[PDB]
């Protein structure tokens, strides 16, 4: 697995022990995710959601592929964590499902 | 043809979509099973994530997503590109019934009413001679 | 057919219609007896209390509910697999092989109404006592 | 016949009889896409609308024939029985716009009186439409 | 016409056709369905029906008029062959309820033996069980 | 059933026919006319420069192909989902909803041919200039 994330707190998973790569931009963070998927061994890619509010037209545009890795937006930048990206990430899901965008 | 489409052929359609309906109420069960996995995986994560921020604390990091990416790694995509799988397919499905329903009744309609026009013609030969 | 005109027509002059099916036939299912094709177009007028028995009525409507929810679940099994299926349902898919099993068929054997009702009470137990939704609870607390 | 429901009954019988009829033509969209997608992702605003067609369903187009009273429904109490449902109605949409919350409503104590009005054989009736204001008020008070 | 086969034959001749005749007509209820809403939903236990039912279909129903054995078939073979088959069946339901993954018992070499068992003029036939038997053991063994 | 003997052929005996549909007044639209299924015969006599406008025919046809293929594109939401259409589909699903709600609905109303032609081109404008392939260009500059 990766992890992309803005630069502090992805040199913070390398510290950890874990693949973490840092971008500061929707594009460049594209960018990553194409370079990781060329060169090959990843089976997901965990990305701070701030750095990918369009997952789908980021699978869209990565290929013609080939097998991908699952690609999984999370919260950030500092600031991006000391909201909780989850409220909302949970309306989108529910919506997502049965088709409702549900009054939380 | 004639006879024998008549019955096979709804029953493909009726007692077959009686069981299409069946998996559709099966995956919105899952509906509710899956959502609940969905804001939890959630929680943590939210959680000690940051606690890696203001970081050892390289794990109120890793120790945060081994959790935090654990929990919305299964939840999250495994979770759903599934769930909204489950139930995304089995509707185009009802479709099928739907739609191809039209299908048998302008099929049926087409001819016990046509074949009817007709054992009876023939009477009317020397029915009328 | 049962629509050829002669089957057709002979509908309208009965009180009670049993109807068998050959596919059911092919299942194993005897008496071949189609649950959801067989009406008292006049079984309302020969039951009761001084005709049979009191529960009748409530008997056969829930063991006739249970049965055609049962033989749905098969479908659903077939769609999702057993371990799949919630424990309420498994109860219903259970019970309909139990009324196939125990009230259809029989070992050749005259059975009195109160055998009968018997049998059916037996079976329904397997049910939860909270899911005979069409059993008044008079009934349950007298006869379950 | 509207003008002689008009003229005799009541002025407001064909516009209450239409808007009735929108809300259960309503109503029955909704079953189907809950059907599909499930009840959970409603809005307030829908489940309002749920509410009172039950309503309608239960209080109105429901008809005891075996009882003594609600066998037989004279016009002066058809309207009469309407006018209290679209009522309640009316002030349920105002309170949700309020965001008064729907399981409040759901369990407002007239509720159970309006159930119960097809067995009165007097306007006591009517009464429930002044009755069912006041209540709302005491949620308009509480919030 | 039962008993002269009972009594000739073999004990249990009716159960068997009674029992390969409920396979065929459980498999012509699960083909109508699958027809529906496809075969990737089966579970394992009516994906061994199908696989039973098949050889039933093509090892038993189907004989070659043709081949100098297969041309007529005695009594006595008739009644060993469906005994094989049946044995499978319950061996296969078996093997299942212990979680033994039916493309194993699909690829079981005794399968292909069973499938030309028909053409066999000598008892062979009847070995046939035991082979299945211990074949089956080598699936129980594996697990 | 437009099929039966008697409807089938009166066709022939008209210069002008209105189809009008259950489906469509089940959907509240009125008058129910289906759009696809209503034609004119002898239109080409009464229409053009000097009895009604230049750009009548033009226009006629590029309705009628736009909420045709709208009609169709309602089959295909039903079969993908609305999510799943082009942005080019989507526009063309949009047009047969604005052709029903705003062409074949009058309040009750009449319009001059003027007032016809102009609700046309009010609507005409939700598709994209690229895709009006029936009106030539001499047209769209002069009239959209």
């Amino acid at each position: 697995m990766a992890v992309i994330a803005d630069p502090e707190t992805a040199q913070g998973f390398r510290l950890a022990g874990l693949e973490g790569y840092g971008a500061s931009s929707a594009e460049e963070a594209q960018s990553l995710l194409e370079t990781l998927v060329e060169r090959g061994g990843y089976a997901l890619v965990a990305v701070d959601e701030a750095l990918l509010p369009d997952p789908e037209r980021a699978v869209e545009r990565l290929m013609r592929g080939r097998d991908l890795p699952v690609l999984l937006p999370i919260a950030g930048l500092k600031e991006a964590f000391q909201g909780h990206d989850v409220e909302g990430y949970m309306r989108e899901l529910v919506r997502k499902t049965i088709g409702f965008d549900i009054k939380l | 043809m004639s006879q024998v489409s008549p019955t096979r052929m709804n029953l493909l359609q009726r007692r077959g979509q009686l069981r299409l309906a069946q998996k559709g109420v099966d995956l919105l069960k899952k509906k509710r099973d899956a959502l609940v996995a969905e804001f939890f995986g959630l929680v943590r994560e939210a959680m000690e994530a940051r606690k890696a921020l203001d970081q050892r604390y390289a794990e109120a990091l890793i120790r945060v997503a081994n959790t935090e990416t654990r929990l919305k790694k299964i939840g999250e995509e495994i979770k759903k590109t599934t769930r909204r799988v489950n139930a995304l397919e089995q509707v185009v499905i009802p479709g099928i019934r739907a739609q191809i329903r039209f299908i048998q009744q302008v099929l049926e309609q087409r001819e016990r009413e046509d074949t009817f026009r007709l054992k009876r013609i023939k009477g009317k030969i020397e029915a009328r001679e | 057919d049962r629509t050829h005109p002669i089957p057709d027509l002979t509908g309208y002059i009965t009180e009670g219609q049993i109807q068998l099916s050959r596919e059911l036939h092919r299942k194993g299912i005897y008496p071949p007896i189609d649950p959801l094709p067989s009406l008292s177009r006049l079984m309302n007028n020969g039951v009761g209390k001084g005709k049979t028995r009191e529960d009748h009525k409530q008997v056969s409507d829930q063991l006739y509910s249970a049965y055609a929810n049962g033989v749905d679940i098969r479908k659903l099994v077939a769609i999702i697999g057993e371990d799949a299926l919630t424990e309420n349902d498994r109860r219903y898919l259970q019970f309909a092989d139990a009324f196939e099993r125990f009230f259809i068929n029989q070992g050749q054997q005259n059975r009195s109404i109160e055998e009968s009702l018997q049998i059916a009470w037996a079976l329904l137990s397997m049910l939860p006592q909270g899911e005979l939704k069409r059993i008044s609870k008079d009934h349950i607390g007298k006869y379950y | 016949l509207d003008p002689w429901y008009r003229e005799n009954v009541a002025e407001d019988y064909p516009e209450l009889r239409d808007a009735i009829s929108e809300l259960l033509q309503r109503e029955a969209g909704l079953q189907e896409i809950v059907q599909l997608v499930g009840p959970d992702a409603l809005q307030d605003a829908e489940r309002l609308v749920i509410e009172v067609g039950r309503i309608i369903r239960e209080d109105f187009l429901q008809q005891n024939a075996y009882h003594e009273v609600d066998a037989y429904c004279s016009m002066k109490k058809a309207y009469g029985i309407m006018k209290m449902i679209l009522a309640f109605y009316k002030e349920a949409e105002a309170a949700i716009k309020r965001g008064v919350s729907i399981d409040e409503i759901l369990q407002l104590p007239v509720l159970e009186r309006i159930g119960r009005a097809r067995y009165v054989s007097e306007e006591e009736f009517p009464a429930y439409f002044e009755e069912a204001m006041k209540e709302i008020q005491g949620a308009f008070k509480a919030l």
